[PDB]
DNA sequence: CACGTATGCTATAATGTGTGCAGTCTGACGCGG
DNA sequence: CCGCGTCAGACTCGTAGGATTATAGCATACGTG
RNA sequence: GAGU
């Protein structure tokens, strides 16, 4: 038993009729006056059009399989979008549309980052002069030359080029030998090592002491003002109707109690400028 | 946070959705230009959660000022960033999907559910063709595949009243439909009808699948999925490398292809398509999701553009790479190091040379403490410059907190425990790690580049445990065999023989000399050899009958060098074990004695001064290898001319025709190893008692000091085989056929081999060392296999109360008493006395450890044969008893509740092979089999196979009775007394049976020549039988290799390939015919029975192999982290297992506290408090 | 002690237990400051506890012991 | 000394103040084992105390 | 309005795949015909 | 039985980074500063 | 490539 997707598909395929013109005419007049059945013939016997087209396109977007589908959605645009009353051909209609819709389904899926139409057309442009460059120039091109190529910005085509860029497995191992990998070299930068962790630690915990050398009228302003001691960040208008109705009163408060740490600072600071690193 | 246990059951598609927080509809990551997740992607913020912590995507809100705002403007909830991790998302699939797992892992599941075979099952699934899910009429019936064709004929014909579609559609409509209940039942009267041997097991099967499949609660529906999780983002990461690449996991480009195939779906079913188009892309659906989950299973694994297949889901669960093997039971630690590794002989043996480079960065936050307390460092930040800085206050410190703190030294590969071991550590300058001479042994670290594991025990607990546990000082002796494994060796060894060994007079024969300090003196002073026979004062500690030493002064007759090693002797010791010739073989038992009358810390102690002594004389002495000290036997050329004239004549008498070809090879090869073994007793006599030239009458003979024969003598390097190479012949090679070549090497290496012999020598060599590289897999395959079948034995008990045990006797194999009665026996509890009247007079009351005096006793009484208490005999569930195992044989005492003996014993068994393995291989060359012979043996045993002829043997006692025959082929017409219905058993012709026909026969008596299977004497003669022949074919096997292992550890390996019992007949339970339980639970059970007396069950214990013992432990966690892990998840999965987490492995995984050793207290308590609620 | 741990697993006999019951006393002197029996001379917290044991100062059950003794004299002390 | 990320910040902290105390948690890579199973349409869930 | 991102349509006729490799490993243990 | 399939196959250390292809050209449409 |  065949059990192949792909051979199952295109047997299955094979078992419906090809249409001569008239035929197609006839059909198609009553497919756009709707006849489900007209519409169901004409994309059932012209299946095989697709599938020789998506052979062509195929290569390297795609497996066969999911650019037939795709193959298949454009002509089924083409069946719908078909005049029977013009003489041209259906398998010449249907073609343009096949090849569209392929065409714009491995521009949106073939990469893992979805490029946008405009960016990918862009940098298919700047992809062709560099062949026709390194056609004449033996050596393949700079990003400057395919620039003065266009007469555009450098940066731009750089910019262009980066987002070619292609990407790279987290699991595909190193060194030939199936063994670590590029996860088994790559740390969490954001997760900070309890070393780092443990001095912020010391840090916030050695302000707290700070904080209560001052008096206890400096300390509550700044506590509930730098969101410190508190939950939020309170304006001066929030503490001050806490407490002091002067809300100018809190900037005074806070101020003096800025300089009496710079005071313990010029004391003892000689802990605290090691805190520079 | 903290949970009891874990349970695996069936996924629902309303289950999967509960776990999601969103539904993942497109394939984008992220954005190309601002790098952010693209809406409804894979990477979503606002399904997955936030990329920053506490910040929305568009940074509307910022910090935990808003708390679990949900953004109105991006619709991204603001919390922690850690979620991203663990949000799950979804993906609605138009098109219900088969689970692969549930489809092709065999047994089929979802086939084996329905009775449909695996072939119908993929046709219906493919639209290959149409099966019938409901034919009202019964003229068409259930499951019944129809073609294309077929489905056309009905069509007109029966048509409403037949339900017939395809797909997974189909398949799923089967499953929800099929009522477990009704068809369990059915098939439980066909049951009765005619049950054939392999109707009756798969009938039993489906009937225990239709049970677990109640019992799980599990829904045949969810074998098809119609919602598909979707895994967190950080589980399958999109990161950007520094450069401006981006590195994603393999599974993002399998979810993209499984979503627009779906997507596409859901399309063409809007555009409402020709049903071909359909098909193609449920087709599509289907092998997308095939991909994702488990790639290369069902064909063609989907590649990358690398040609190599994607990692798939299941990938990352199963094998080696798999999150079991590599991340769980095993990981990456912090504060470890390592280096190269050198001698420290000054050392002592609790200690290690640890560089002070290595040691600042390890102790670091120990420093930064330290710093603290000292109020050198204000914070944290200044103590870490200062430590950059590495100013002189800072080794002060270091030094100051490295005192009294262990540290463990690790060495590749860790074949057994003592390959990590503890010492405290010595700070030196200078990079390499010094390592002790006398634990070089356990370490098997040889100083040609070898390096070294450094480990930091960081709490007061593993401090602890390293120091009593792990040291050095406290684990000398091998837990395999008792013996110590801490002996000296190489130059030590040379050293001690150099001055015990005598000579003919020599400076100053037949002097008198006060005590040793004299000697020491003299010999120092240059007016006495080492060798200088001469008469001395001793005085010699005898220990008495209690605590107090009884010493006595006696003049003996020995050289000055064993008087000054007497100095190193402790008191308690005797004289006379060093008045010999000193060797390594005399020495280990010198260790022994010691250990055993005085204990650890004089032993400890000895072995240092012996480590000092040997190597100060080993370089005093002078000892070289010249080119003379290699002495070829002058009768070389004659034996050889002779030998050769000898082959000449049956190379003539085969040129006339007569001497066939095989005699010839055969008689040139005898000649040749005759001629070879004569040369070499030529150039042993002519070297050993080459020393024919000594004094003081006249001419005397006496042992020769020649260098490599000193060597060799003293077992300190070398042996008689190794120089036959090199001053005598060096004999027959063997090809790598296996075949001998029949001209062997007339050389020697003293001579210098010529072109020919050196490249005939090649092909054993090369062979050899091949087999190191490539076979040590095999054997540390076993390894882990023994490991993983043992790791739950635990010492659980005290005493289990038993009267049970085995009868060794003294193995008198052929004649020669291979292992004696008191080395199989020692340190084992006597199971019963004996009464022998006698001459000691000896009872040896039950439940005694056999002390190696009343081992002694034994001796002299002639005791043939004793019942010693074991651990197969044990009563104990779940573990065995103190009692049962005897002595920890690394202790050197009985040993201690908690300690888990299964894994000591698998690897006990395991390491000599792996080891062994490497051994006879890098160095295995000449032909004079090995290990790679032996092991697959010892495998086959383990494993319990059945051999490929295997004799016959006596099912119940009775008279035998032999029948009829069918052309040849023996039946057996066998009539017991009391049993009087006959019994038939067909024999092939051609073999033959040892035994007469009518004869009174027992259970298990052997009727033919052949291999016996260890399940068949299970059968017959019970668990003693089988469990003595497998401890005894096994020993055989290391005991070619000279391996020493006591039995204890494969009795311990046999109890648990006997873990599991078929039951054949109703308990008063739900246990039933065929079912096959543990056999600890079916005795509680029978103990309640007992009390409540109701049907009691009849059971019979079943051999299994190791591997499947392993896999039906009742914890799934262990199964599937050992192997086969695919299969043994579905099989949970649709069981509904829970595992409460009993084995050492599964709480190993959820890195939690071991039950056994230190976590034995521990682990109790909570069970208490698990059993008061 | 430092060296052989012998003496002192003779005196407790459970080799777990002992590194158990010298873990924690060694912990009350690390985070409690609880005052050693027998003289430092320089050496650490476990070394102490180990010392402690062999000499048969220390005890899982007195430890137990002291325990509910200060334990119980604090309810006493609340109410 | 591996996954525990609570465990090994907590663990250094007392480290640095003296006390050798032991606060374990559990191994992050255990949590994504259960989550890569789930992934897989297996339901693994632990019923905790 | 503009910029970025997207969808759209095109009419000589054309109507069943393949492609690029895989290199064969082994001793064992079950499972349909 | 035969034959095809599936499953296993030692432990630590190392080195070095890294690949490819190509998707027309233009007109209309939708959302945010 | 390093020691098994
Ligand atoms: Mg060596
Ligand atoms: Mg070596
Ligand atoms: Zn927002
Ligand atoms: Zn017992």
């Amino acid at each position: 038993r065949v059990l192949d997707a792909t051979q199952l598909y295109l047997g299955e395929i094979g078992y419906s009729p090809l249409l001569t013109a008239e035929e197609e005419v006839y059909f198609a007049r009553r497919a756009l006056r709707g006849d489900v059945a007209s519409r169901r013939r004409m994309i059932e016997s012209n299946l095989r059009l697709v599938v020789k087209i998506a052979r062509r396109y195929g290569n390297r977007g795609l497996a066969l399989l999911d650019l037939i589908e795709e193959g298949n959605l454009g002509l089924i645009r083409a069946v719908e979008k078909f005049d029977p009353e013009r003489g041209f051909r259906f398998s010449t209609y249907a073609t343009w549309w096949i090849r569209q819709t392929i065409e714009r389904a491995i521009m949106n899926q073939t990469r893992t980052i979805r490029l946008p139409i405009h960016i990918v057309k862009e940098l298919n442009v700047y992809l062709r002069t560099a062949r026709e460059l390194s056609h004449k120039l033996d050596h393949e091109p700079s990003a400057e030359e395919i620039a003065e190529q266009l007469d555009k910005p450098v940066d731009d085509v750089s910019r262009m080029l980066r987002l070619n860029e292609r990407i790279t497995s987290v699991d595909t191992p190193l060194g030939g030998d199936s063994e670590k990998a590029l996860l088994d070299i790559l740390a969490d930068e954001k997760e900070n090592g309890p070393e780092d962790t443990t001095q912020d630690d010391d840090m916030k915990q050695s302000i707290v002491k700070w904080l209560f050398e001052l008096n206890a009228k400096q300390r509550e302003v700044l506590a509930r003002r730098f969101g410190l001691l508190g939950y939020e960040a309170a304006t001066l208008e929030d503490v001050g109707r806490e407490i002091g109705l002067t809300r100018e009163r809190v900037r005074q408060i806070q101020v003096e109690g800025l300089r009496r740490l710079r005071e313990i600072l010029q004391t003892q600071g000689l802990n605290i400028e090691a805190l520079f690193l | 946070e903290e949970f009891d246990a874990i349970k695996i059951a069936l996924a629902s598609p309303d289950m999967i959705r509960s776990w999601s927080f969103g539904e993942v509809k497109k394939p984008e990551t992220i954005n190309y230009r601002t790098f952010k997740p693209e809406r409804d992607g894979l990477f979503c913020a606002r399904i997955f959660g936030p990329v920053k912590d506490y910040e929305c995507l568009c940074g509307k809100y910022k910090r935990l000022k808003h708390r679990g705002v949900i953004c109105e403007k991006c619709g991204v909830e603001v919390t922690q960033t850690k979620v991203r991790r663990e949000r799950m998302g979804h993906i609605e699939l138009a098109s219900p999907t088969a689970h692969i797992w549930f489809l092709k892992s065999l047994p089929s599941r979802i086939g084996l559910l329905l009775d449909m075979p695996l072939r119908d099952i993929e046709r219906v699934l493919y639209f290959e063709s149409y099966v019938v899910i409901e034919g009202g009429m019964t003229n068409l019936e259930r499951q019944q595949i129809l073609t294309e064709e077929q489905y056309l004929d009905a069509l007109e014909e029966f048509g409403d009243e037949f339900d017939a579609k395809m797909g997974a559609e189909a398949i799923q409509a089967l499953l929800k439909s099929m009522d477990l209940e009704q068809e369990c039942e059915q098939l439980r009267e066909e049951l009765n009808e005619t049950n054939s041997e392999t109707k009756r097991k798969k009938l039993t099967k489906r009937i225990k699948l239709l049970e677990a499949f109640v019992q799980s609660g599990n829904k045949p529906e969810w074998m098809i999925l119609t919602v598909l999780p979707v895994l967190p983002p950080d589980l399958r990461p999109l990161v950007p490398l520094d450069g401006g690449r981006f590195a994603t996991s393999d599974l993002n480009d399998l979810y993209r292809r499984v979503i627009n195939r779906n997507n596409r779906l859901k399309r063409l079913l809007d555009l409402a398509a020709p049903d071909i188009i359909v098909r193609n892309e449920k087709r599509m659906l289907q092998e997308a999701v095939d991909a994702l989950l488990d790639n290369g299973r069902r064909g063609r694994a989907i590649t990358g553009s690398n040609k190599r297949p994607l990692k798939s889901l299941a990938d990352m669960i199963k094998g080696k790479q798999g999150r079991f093997r590599q991340n769980l039971l095993g990981k990456r630690v912090d504060y470890s190091g390592r280096s190269v590794i050198t001698v420290g002989p000054y050392l002592r043996l609790h200690q290690c040379g640890l560089p002070k480079k290595m040691a600042l960065e390890l102790f670091k936050p120990f420093i930064y403490g330290k710093l603290e307390l000292r109020g050198l460092a204000t914070t944290i930040k200044a103590a870490k410059k200062m430590v950059e800085r590495e100013e002189a206050v800072v080794w002060d410190i270091l030094d100051e907190v490295i005192r009294e703190h262990p540290v463990l030294l690790n060495r590749a590969p860790t074949l057994h425990r003592l390959g990590i071991q503890a010492f405290e550590p010595v700070l030196i300058e200078g990079k390499a790690i010094q390592l002790h001479p006398l634990v070089c042994a356990a370490y098997n670290a040889d100083f040609d580049g070898d390096q070294m594991a450094v480990h930091v025990p960081l709490t007061l607990e593993a401090q602890l445990e390293a120091r009593a546990l792990m040291m050095s000082t406290n684990n000398i002796l091998s837990p395999a065999n008792g013996e110590p494994i801490i002996v000296p060796s190489q130059d030590v060894v040379l050293g001690l023989y150099y001055m015990t060994r005598d000579c003919v007079n020599a400076k100053g024969e037949g002097m008198v000399l006060t005590g040793p300090k004299e000697a020491e003196r003299l010999y120092r002073s240059g007016l006495a050899s080492l060798h200088a026979r001469v008469k001395v004062r001793i005085t010699e500690y005898e220990k008495d009958a209690n605590g107090e030493l009884v010493a006595k002064t006696s003049l003996k007759d020995t050289t000055v060098g064993r008087a000054i090693l007497w100095m190193i002797v402790p008191k308690g010791l005797p004289y006379s074990i060093v008045n010999q010739a000193l060797g390594k073989k005399a020495i280990s038992k010198m260790l022994n004695t010691c250990y055993r009358i005085l204990g650890l810390k004089p032993t400890v102690i000895f072995a240092d001064q012996i480590m000092y002594t040997g190597f100060a004389y080993a370089a005093r002495s002078g000892a070289s290898v010249g080119i003379d000290d290699m002495v070829i036997p002058e009768k070389k050329h004659e034996i050889i001319s002779e030998a050769e004239a000898e082959v000449a004549e049956i190379q003539e008498q085969f040129q006339s025709g007569l001497v066939t070809a095989g005699e010839r090879y055969n008689k040139v090869i005898d000649i040749w190893a005759a001629a070879n073994d004569r040369v070499s007793k030529a150039m042993m006599d002519n070297l050993q008692t080459e020393t024919v030239i000594n004094r003081d009458g006249q001419e005397e003979k006496q042992v020769s000091f020649n260098s490599i024969y000193m060597m060799a003598d003293s077992g300190a390097r070398g042996s008689a085989a190794q120089i036959r190479q090199l001053a005598g012949m060096r004999g027959l090679m063997a090809k790598p056929d296996g075949s001998i070549i029949e001209t062997p090497i007339t050389a020697n290496f003293r001579e210098g081999l010529n072109v020919l012999q050196y490249f005939i020598s090649t092909h054993g060599a090369r062979k050899g060392l091949a087999d190191t590289a490539l076979k040590t897999a095999n054997s540390g395959y076993l390894t882990r296999r023994l490991v993983d079948v043992a790791q739950d034995l635990v010492v659980t008990e005290d005493d289990c109360g038993t009267h049970e045990g085995i009868m060794m006797t003294p193995v008198i194999e052929g004649g020669d008493v291979k292992e004696p009665l008191r080395d199989r026996v020692l340190g084992r509890v006597t199971a019963e006395d004996v009464l022998k009247p006698g001459t000691a007079d000896i009872l040896v009351p039950r439940n005694t450890l056999l002390h190696e005096q009343w081992c002694d006793l034994l001796e002299e009484n002639s005791v043939d044969a004793v019942k010693v208490r074991s651990v197969v005999s044990c009563d104990t569930d779940f573990g065995v008893c103190a009692h049962c195992y005897g002595r920890d044989l690394a202790r050197g005492h009985i040993i201690n509740k908690g300690e888990a003996i299964g894994v000591i014993a698998a690897q006990s068994i395991g390491e000599p092979g792996t080891q062994l393995t490497m051994r006879t291989f890098h160095i295995g060359g000449a032909a004079s089999k090995d290990i790679t012979g032996g092991l697959p043996r010892v495998a086959d045993l383990f494993e319990a196979r059945r051999p490929k002829e295997p004799a016959i043997l006596a099912e119940i006692s009775g008279i035998v009775s032999f029948g009829k025959e069918t052309k040849g082929k023996r039946r057996l017409v066998i009539t017991p007394v009391d049993g009087s219905d006959p019994y038939e058993e067909m024999i092939p012709k051609w073999r033959q049976l040892n035994v007469f026909e009518g004869e009174r026969v027992e259970r298990g008596d052997v009727i033919s020549d052949g291999p016996e299977a260890p399940h068949d004497i299970l059968r017959l003669r019970g668990v003693h039988a089988v469990t003595r022949y497998i401890v005894n074919e096994v020993q055989d096997v290391y005991r070619l290799q000279g391996v020493k292992i006591n039995d204890k550890h494969i009795e311990v390996i046999v109890r648990q390939m006997l873990r599991k019992a078929t039951i054949v007949n109703a308990g008063s339970s739900d246990f039933l015919e065929g079912e096959q339980v543990e056999y600890s639970r079916v005795k509680i059970a029978n103990r309640e029975l007992e009390a409540n007396g109701k049907v009691g069950a009849t059971y019979s214990r079943d051999l299994l192999g190791i591997t499947k013992a392993s896999l039906a432990t009742e914890s799934f966690i262990s199964a599937a982290s050992f192997q086969e892990t695919t299969r043994v998840l579905t099989e949970a999965a649709v069981a509904g297992k829970r595992d409460e987490l009993r084995g050492l492995k599964e709480n190993v995984i959820v890195g939690r506290l071991i039950p056994a050793g230190t976590g034995y207290a521990y682990h109790q308590d909570r069970m208490r408090r698990r059993a008061a609620g | 002690a430092r060296v052989t741990v012998q003496d002192a697993v003779e005196k407790i006999g459970n080799r777990f237990d002992l590194v158990l019951v010298a873990a924690r006393r060694a912990r009350q002197m690390q985070v409690g400051g609880k005052d050693p029996l027998v003289p430092e001379e320089n050496d650490k917290t476990t070394v102490i506890a180990l010392r402690e044991i062999e000499e048969g100062l220390i005890n899982n059950q007195i430890l137990d012991v002291r325990e509910r003794q200060e334990q119980q004299e604090q309810e006493a002390a609340e109410l | 000394k591996s996954d525990d990320v609570n465990g090994r910040t907590k663990m250094y902290k007392n480290i640095v103040d003296g006390n050798h105390q032991m606060e374990p948690g559990m191994p992050e890579s255990f949590n994504v084992l259960l989550k890569e199973i789930r992934s897989l349409g297996i339901n693994i869930e632990l019923e905790d105390e």
